[PDB]
């Protein structure tokens, strides 16, 4: 057992890291047989890049993978095999692995990437394709969002000389306008696509902000002045002749 | 009047024995006796284990 | 069962330059009465030790872990553990926000009092709803989002919204009833029996 | 006592692995040197002071452990609180009872206190990111922030009984006797009277 | 130090102080570089070609001086150093588009209660109250930018502090002309004095 | 009075046709949005046929 | 390290590294040719303009030179015209339009023999404004047309201030979204700001109106007498470019 800066080394580095670290963590030793074979298991606190999917975030999968090859050295100098002994997969030992409670692993390939087409390189590409568990979003989000649609329906059922409807249907919207700032702390900010979160947050504030229009329309409807207004015969037929037939209203006498 | 009466008794139980159910079982939450379970030493310096 | 909750931590010590082949760990050992044992805990000292503004610890014990299956030239054969069972100090979370939180939960069961000749009772029921929105988006930014379990602040916040969101649509239907009149309803004989007769007598009203 | 909290904070400094029969450390001065000391905007250093120890432990009879300690007693300038913090929930405190003075019949009561609740609401926000969250104990800040949100609710669950008192008729309910005495009879006559009886 | 008196519309007075970390005033000393010309480059020398202003502050001045100290005889051996004074001016536009202008306009609504009816649908107290809301809102965002020492008050908390106090006053005033304007002869009795003061004396006076 | 009950009656029929409207709109919605969701899975391989 | 090396400095770095920190291997051709490619993370100050934000577009640059050499005795020359990226990875946030590199000397009075040379590479990108779009503009296009729904609302009804003051609310709410989506900087006003102070001008003149309306609706018949040129102006004249039923 050697330090592992007295021998030479492959110069082996993540070269997806996204903070400039290419190296690993503790250089530790190498085993050294009486054959020359060499074996190193440094440890490593890696940052990658992944660029995020975010479609369907927070009910999403992400492929995000780690790059291994040599800095330096050609395909002619140094040779990269995926390591094995036939298992190109990640190794995740079942009962020390810290599972994390957001992400469930689904895939952990591993492939080696020869050169495209010296200063040709090899790359030891290691795959995780990771599913997002939601249940925090689901709490958090959807649930209240059903709830304020719920009510954002509920509206219309109020009767309008409760002299009500405006305030549920607006500070339901103000409800939602509080769940926007809970997501804003959450959400990717790019700009390829829109979470279906985001696109169902906007739906139920376009949905909130028609039940407002509504309401108002059905507010000047109930409001409106005898006098002033005279009924048009159009009005009168549709409304009170062929539809409440149809939506099951009689009209009492 | 005679629905929200109804609804008072009815609606405000719930919220109790609810609220009260949800709190109770992380009130009596507490670490177990011992840190692992199925062994009895308490790893506790007042019971030294001589050799 | 955040805030209530108590945590089962853990420092795992091991060499990755030496193997259980070339080092062996042990605990230390200490001595009373010219009889030794091993320290089996974390050291503490009582004096000076100050202790964590939210954590007490209430469990602290230390142990030789070796795996029987690794092979004794692996890294990971031997480690000596030091584990901390942590229980919270739940008086911050209790005074700052559970008991505004429960508080304003239970006042939503104040509207069934108020006459709907008030003309408040649905901006008090969706009022608190718009409160309990305000207490989930404080208590959004202190935990992790993982999906283990549902925090107990979090049930409650939840199953209080829900029942606020029920208590709003029952507070709809009561104003939809008494807003009734004879040009809009028919109020029919079995009704008036059961709801002004029957039911009052039943609940003890005035 | 936050915000008028008074902290005393020490630093011991000692030699790790030498002791004092090696080793022995001195204090220079009996006070911490703060002739280039920066202004604070905080906090104000009342009294500061070095002291040394010396310690024997049983088992080490012949090896005392040295160490110097020095402590600063520091209060905190608490304008930034009293301004941000305390005077909101004061306003908030008084605009509690301003509904005792509204009319039951201008429709306006629940509006007042639900919204002063939603701004005690809002309001937290900023107390618990200004306010220490520790369990040691409860802050005073913390103390008149939930006599504050008590008394808004108190107020919110009484102002619901005086408006289902003041909506009652013959058609629902039937005055008791006592109410009449009480209320209609008694207390009156030790109040402003301008009202009619 | 910042110097929060009349933040956002302040100037700073941030210092640069350089001096040996090892020698003193009579081992190395200092002057100032001399330009083509031979004048004395006592200040911050900034190329003006390849110069960005920082899109918040803007350097009005920026001095220097030699100062030379503890040179008594008590004090020993002389101390020298070079100081500094970048004089930087906050360009306030941030604050003024986003925080202090929507600020102001929502504070002034509350002078319009005043002109709303003083009848159950005039809604007098929603105008106020909510008023009140939205200033404690902007309470939230402001503490996210404020510097956080006590040596003064900052401009911004005291505007934002003085027009709470204001429509503090207005609710109170609010509700003290509703609770005159609904009095009915079946609960109130006609005060003829204050009638007198109201309705005859101050148009006249007026 | 007569007249007034016609406008009420027409207001509460066009409120419960944008009752039912709402209902219809919203569940449509809701159900497509959440089956888009719940049908997105994980590849069934590392390296699918594109 | 063991070699002589070009001490190549980010003139214009922000808050980073000046020079090279990561010390990678060197190729060394028998031919005494040397190639270095070694990586940095640049952090470079650049001029941003706002004014078009969230619509912006960028030039920014990274200027490099010899801090210590001059063009006497170490001359920079630029491999491309153009940066390479060959092996760039795709932004989800911007798109670089064009890229270019550009040698320049210069000489000072004081110093005519030493020419001080760099080479300056810059990057015209513009920001995609999809999430700034659906998040920022499309709730207050939903606010602004909210603001003018209260003049269908009738006084009657009891909820035009309630309509108002809680669209103001909403809006105020979701200024704390802004603030925490859009950046800060007082350089210029972004053309999302421009448009949320245009909404909210837009309620409180809203507000004001509608107090206006509602005061006028319950003007009194006895203490208010109807002046002769509102008689003239709204119940006689303005009907008729109306279609509703005089009094
Ligand atoms: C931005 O920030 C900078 C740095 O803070 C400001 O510059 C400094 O401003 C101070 C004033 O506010 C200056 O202090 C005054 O200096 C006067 C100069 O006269 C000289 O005094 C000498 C006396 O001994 C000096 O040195 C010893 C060193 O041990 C020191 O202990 C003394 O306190 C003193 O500084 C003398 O030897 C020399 O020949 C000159 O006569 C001085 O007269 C002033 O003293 C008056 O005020 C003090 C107030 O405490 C009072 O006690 C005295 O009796 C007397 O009335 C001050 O000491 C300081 O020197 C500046 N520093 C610089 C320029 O490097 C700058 O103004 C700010 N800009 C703004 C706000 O726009
Ligand atoms: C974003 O911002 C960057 C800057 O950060 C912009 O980059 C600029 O691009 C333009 C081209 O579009 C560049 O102009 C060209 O420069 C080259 C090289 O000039 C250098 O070398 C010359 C000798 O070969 C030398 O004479 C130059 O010195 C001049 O300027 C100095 C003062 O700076 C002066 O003292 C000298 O006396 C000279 O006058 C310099 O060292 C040049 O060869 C090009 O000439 C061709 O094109 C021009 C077009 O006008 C034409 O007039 C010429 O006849 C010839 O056909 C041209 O001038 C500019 O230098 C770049 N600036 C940089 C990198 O600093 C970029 O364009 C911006 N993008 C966008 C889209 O906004
Ligand atoms: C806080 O967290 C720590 C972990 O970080 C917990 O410590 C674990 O505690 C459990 C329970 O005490 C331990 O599990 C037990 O391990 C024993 C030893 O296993 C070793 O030796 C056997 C052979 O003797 C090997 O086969 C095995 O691979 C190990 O090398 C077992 O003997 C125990 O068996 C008992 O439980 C099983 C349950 O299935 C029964 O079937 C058995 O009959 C028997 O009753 C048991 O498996 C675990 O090893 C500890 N982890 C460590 C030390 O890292 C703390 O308990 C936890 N504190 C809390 C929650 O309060
Ligand atoms: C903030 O917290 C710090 C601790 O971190 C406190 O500091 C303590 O200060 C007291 C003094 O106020 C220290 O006590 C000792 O002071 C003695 C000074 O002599 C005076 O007092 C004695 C007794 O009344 C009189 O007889 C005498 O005439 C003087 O009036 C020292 O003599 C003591 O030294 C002894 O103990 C040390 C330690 O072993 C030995 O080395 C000495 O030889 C001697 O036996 C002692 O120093 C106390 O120790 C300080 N604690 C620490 C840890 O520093 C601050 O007071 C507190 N501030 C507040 C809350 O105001
Ligand atoms: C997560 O992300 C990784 C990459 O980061 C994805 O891996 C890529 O997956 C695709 C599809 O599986 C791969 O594309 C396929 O590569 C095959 C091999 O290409 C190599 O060999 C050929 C021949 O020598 C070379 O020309 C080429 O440059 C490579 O060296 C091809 O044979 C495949 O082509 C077949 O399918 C295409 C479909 O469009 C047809 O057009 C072809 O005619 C042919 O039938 C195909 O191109 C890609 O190489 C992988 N990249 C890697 C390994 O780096 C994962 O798929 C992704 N995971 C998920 C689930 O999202
Ligand atoms: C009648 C009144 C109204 C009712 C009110 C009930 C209110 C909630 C009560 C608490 C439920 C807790 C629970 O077991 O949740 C489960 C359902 O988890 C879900 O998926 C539920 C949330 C769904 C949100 C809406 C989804 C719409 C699609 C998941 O539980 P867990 O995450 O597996 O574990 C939780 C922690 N534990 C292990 C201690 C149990
Ligand atoms: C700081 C920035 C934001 C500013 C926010 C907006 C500006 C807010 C500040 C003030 C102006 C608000 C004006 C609103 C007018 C509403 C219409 C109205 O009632 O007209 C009135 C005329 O009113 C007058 O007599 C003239 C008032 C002009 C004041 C200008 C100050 C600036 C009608 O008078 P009246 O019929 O006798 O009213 C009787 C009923 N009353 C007693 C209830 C009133
Ligand atoms: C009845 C129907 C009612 C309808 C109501 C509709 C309302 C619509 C309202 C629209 C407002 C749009 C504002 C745009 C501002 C642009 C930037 C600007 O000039 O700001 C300047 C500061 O400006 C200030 O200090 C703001 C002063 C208050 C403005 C609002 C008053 C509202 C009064 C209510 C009572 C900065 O100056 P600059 O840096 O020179 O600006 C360059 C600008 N350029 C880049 C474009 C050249
Ligand atoms: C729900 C409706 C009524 C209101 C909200 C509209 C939302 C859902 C709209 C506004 C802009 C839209 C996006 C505009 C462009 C793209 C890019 C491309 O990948 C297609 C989908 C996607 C990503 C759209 C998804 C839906 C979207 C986010
Ligand atoms: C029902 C509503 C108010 C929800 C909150 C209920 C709370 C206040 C109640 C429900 C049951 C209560 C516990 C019941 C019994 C004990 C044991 C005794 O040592 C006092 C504390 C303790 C542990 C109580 C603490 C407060 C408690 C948790
Ligand atoms: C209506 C009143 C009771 C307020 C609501 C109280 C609610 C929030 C309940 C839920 C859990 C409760 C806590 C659970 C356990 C204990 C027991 C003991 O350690 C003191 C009280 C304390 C700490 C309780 C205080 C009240 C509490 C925080
Ligand atoms: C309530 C209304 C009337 C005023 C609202 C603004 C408040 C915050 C203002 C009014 C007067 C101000 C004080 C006036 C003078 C001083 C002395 C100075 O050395 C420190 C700040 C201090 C102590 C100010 C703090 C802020 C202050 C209290
Ligand atoms: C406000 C309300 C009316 C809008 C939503 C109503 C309907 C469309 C919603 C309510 C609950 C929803 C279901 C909840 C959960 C699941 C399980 C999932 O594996 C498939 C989708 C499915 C089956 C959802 C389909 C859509 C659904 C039925
Ligand atoms: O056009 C000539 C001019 O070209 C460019 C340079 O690289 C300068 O040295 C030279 O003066």
């Amino acid at each position: 057992r050697i330090t592992a800066e007295s021998v030479w080394l492959p110069d082996v580095v993540l070269l997806n890291n996204n903070d400039g670290n290419f190296d690993v963590a503790l250089d530790i030793s190498v085993v050294v047989s009486s054959d020359g074979s060499v074996r190193w298991q440094p440890p490593g606190i890696y940052r990658s890049s992944c660029s995020i999917q975010v479609t369907y975030f927070p009910f999403d999968w992400q492929n995000c993978t780690m790059v291994f090859s040599s800095y330096s050295y050609d395909s002619s100098e140094v040779s990269l095999q995926t390591g094995l002994g036939g298992h190109q997969e990640i190794h995740i030992h079942e009962g020390t692995f810290i599972e994390n409670g957001q992400w469930e692993i689904i895939h952990k390939p591993s492939r080696l990437i020869q050169p495209p087409g010296e200063g040709q390189r090899q790359e030891v590409i290691f795959y995780l394709i990771i599913r997002r568990k939601p249940l925090f979003y689901l709490v958090n989000v959807i649930a209240p969002c059903i709830l304020i649609t719920l009510l954002a329906i509920f509206v219309f059922y109020l009767p309008p000389d409760a002299g009500e409807k405006m305030g549920l249907s607006i500070f339901a919207l103000l409800t939602l306008t509080v769940f926007l700032l809970l997501l804003a702390d959450k959400v990717p900010e790019t700009s390829l696509s829109v979470p279906i979160i985001i696109k169902y947050l906007m739906f139920t504030m376009v949905l909130v902000t028609f039940s407002v229009i509504l309401s108002v329309v059905v507010l000047n409807l109930h409001h409106r002045s005898p006098h002033t207004h005279q009924m048009p015969l159009w009005v009168r037929q549709i409304f009170i002749h062929k539809l409440p037939l149809y939506l099951r209203l009689k009209r009492p006498k | 009047r005679t629905v929200d009466r109804l609804c008072l008794f009815v609606v405000t139980p719930v919220m109790v024995v609810g609220t009260a159910w949800i709190f109770l079982q992380g009130v009596y939450n507490q670490p177990p006796p011992q840190p692992f379970p199925g062994d009895p030493y308490s790893y506790n310096v007042q019971d030294k284990r001589f050799i | 069962y955040f805030p209530f909750d108590w945590q089962n931590c853990s420092l795992k010590f091991s060499s990755l330059k030496y193997t259980a082949k070339e080092i062996t760990l042990s605990l230390k050992q200490d001595a009373k009465e010219n009889r030794t044992y091993p320290v089996e805990w974390i050291i503490i000292d009582p004096e000076g030790f100050t202790e964590n503004g939210e954590w007490e610890i209430v469990h602290r014990p230390a142990r030789v872990n070796v795996d029987p299956r690794a092979p004794l030239d692996s890294p990971s054969r031997q480690d000596i553990t030091f584990y901390l069972i942590i229980r919270r100090k739940p008086l911050f979370y209790i005074i700052n926000i559970l008991v505004p939180c429960v508080l304003i939960s239970f006042m939503v069961n104040l509207v069934f009092y108020l006459p709907a000749d008030s003309g408040e009772k649905t901006s008090v029921a969706i009022s608190v709803l718009l409160a309990q929105s305000v207490f989930l988006l404080l208590i959004s930014k202190r935990l992790p989002a993982t999906s283990m379990a549902i925090p107990l602040i979090g049930k409650f916040l939840l199953f209080g919204m829900v029942l606020v969101t029920m208590v709003v649509v029952i507070c709809v239907i009561v104003l939809n009833i008494h807003f009734r009149t004879p040009s809009t309803h028919v109020l029919s004989e079995g009704v008036k029996k059961l709801f002004l007769e029957t039911l009052p007598e039943l609940l003890h009203m005035s | 006592h936050f915000p008028f909290d008074e902290q005393n904070c020490s630093m011991k400094l000692g030699t790790w692995t030498y002791d004092g029969s090696v080793v022995a450390i001195n204090p220079e001065s009996d006070q911490p040197d703060l002739s280039n000391f920066m202004e604070s905007g905080e906090w104000v250093i009342k009294e500061s002071r070095g002291w040394k120890h010396s310690v024997t432990y049983s088992c080490c009879p012949d090896t005392p452990y040295l160490d110097i300690t020095y402590h600063f007693v520091m209060q905190r300038l608490p304008l930034y609180f009293i301004v941000n913090v305390i005077i909101p929930c004061l306003l908030f405190s008084f605009l509690t009872g301003l509904v005792f003075y509204l009319p039951t019949d201008s429709g306006e009561k629940m509006t007042l206190s639900i919204s002063v609740l939603l701004s005690l609401t809002v309001f937290l926000l900023v107390i618990v990111e200004l306010i220490p969250s520790t369990s040691s104990a409860v802050p005073l800040i913390g103390k008149y922030m939930l006599f504050t949100m008590v008394f808004v609710i108190a107020s919110i669950i009484i102002t619901v009984i005086v408006i289902n008192t003041h909506h009652r008729s013959p058609s629902t309910h039937v005055m008791p006797n006592w109410v009449r005495k009480v209320f209609i009879d008694t207390i009156p006559n030790i109040m402003f009277f301008s009202t009619m009886k | 130090a910042v110097e929060v008196t009349y933040f956002p519309f302040d100037w700073q007075n941030c210092s640069l102080i350089f001096r040996s970390q090892t020698y003193n005033a009579e081992e190395v000393e200092f002057t100032f570089a001399v330009d083509n010309d031979g004048k004395t480059i006592n200040k911050i020398d900034i190329d003006t070609e390849a110069y960005t202003e920082n899109g918040e502050w803007a350097i009005d001045f920026c001095p220097g001086v030699i100062r030379r100290h503890h040179g008594g005889a008590t004090d020993g051996p002389g101390e020298t150093d070079v100081i500094y004074s970048l004089i930087i001016r906050r360009k306030p536009l941030f604050y003024v588009i986003n925080i202090i202008v929507p600020c102001v306009l929502i504070s002034g609504l509350v002078l319009l209660a005043y002109f709303l009816p003083a009848q159950a649908g005039g809604q007098k107290c929603t105008v106020s109250i909510n008023v009140l809301l939205a200033q404690t809102v902007f309470l939230f965002l402001i503490a996210q930018k404020i510097p956080e020492t006590s040596l003064s008050v900052p401009l911004l908390g005291r505007f934002l502090i003085f027009v709470m106090v204001v429509a503090t006053l207005i609710v109170m005033n609010c509700v003290i002309v509703l609770n005159v304007s609904q009095r009915t002869p079946t609960t109130h009795a006609m005060s003829p004095r204050l009638r007198h003061v109201l309705l005859e004396l101050l148009p006249r006076l007026l | 009075d007569a007249l007034k009950e016609d406008w009420q009656f027409v207001a509460m029929v066009v409120d419960r046709l944008f009752l039912w409207t709402f209902i219809i709109f919203t569940s449509v919605g809701t159900l497509v949005i959440f089956l888009d969701a719940t049908y997105h899975l994980p590849p069934p391989d590392p390296f699918p046929s594109r | 390290e063991k070699i002589w090396r070009p001490d190549l400095v980010l003139y214009n770095n922000a808050d980073g590294d000046f020079a090279i920190v990561k010390f990678t291997k060197v190729l060394l051709q028998y031919t005494g040719h040397i190639t270095w490619t070694p990586p940095a993370i640049f952090k470079s100050y650049c001029e941003i303009i706002v004014t078009h934000f969230p619509f912006d577009e960028q030039n920014c640059s990274m200027k490099l030179g010899t801090w210590t050499y001059d063009g006497s005795v170490v001359a920079i020359n630029p491999e491309s015209d153009q940066p390479d990226l060959s092996n760039f990875m795709e932004s989800g946030e911007w798109v670089i339009k064009e890229s270019r590199g550009w040698k320049h000397s210069v000489t000072y009075s004081c110093c005519p023999d030493t020419p001080y040379l760099d080479i300056t590479y810059h990057f015209v990108m513009q920001r995609l404004p999809l999430y700034f779009i659906v998040n920022v503009i499309i709730p207050c296009l939903l606010f602004s047309f909210l603001t003018g729904l209260v003049f269908y609302l009738p006084t009657d009804s009891g909820e035009k201030m309630t309509l108002s003051i809680s669209v103001l609310l909403s809006l105020t709410v979701f200024l704390l979204v802004i603030v925490e989506l859009i950046p800060s900087t007082s350089s210029a006003v972004p053309l999302i700001g421009k448009y949320m102070l245009f909404t909210m001008v837009f309620v409180i003149a809203s507000i004001i109106i509608t107090v206006i309306v509602i005061n006028t609706h319950h003007r009194s018949p006895s203490t208010h007498v109807m002046p002769n040129w509102v008689r003239k102006v709204f119940i006689d004249t303005i009907p008729n470019i109306m279609f509703f039923s005089t009094m």
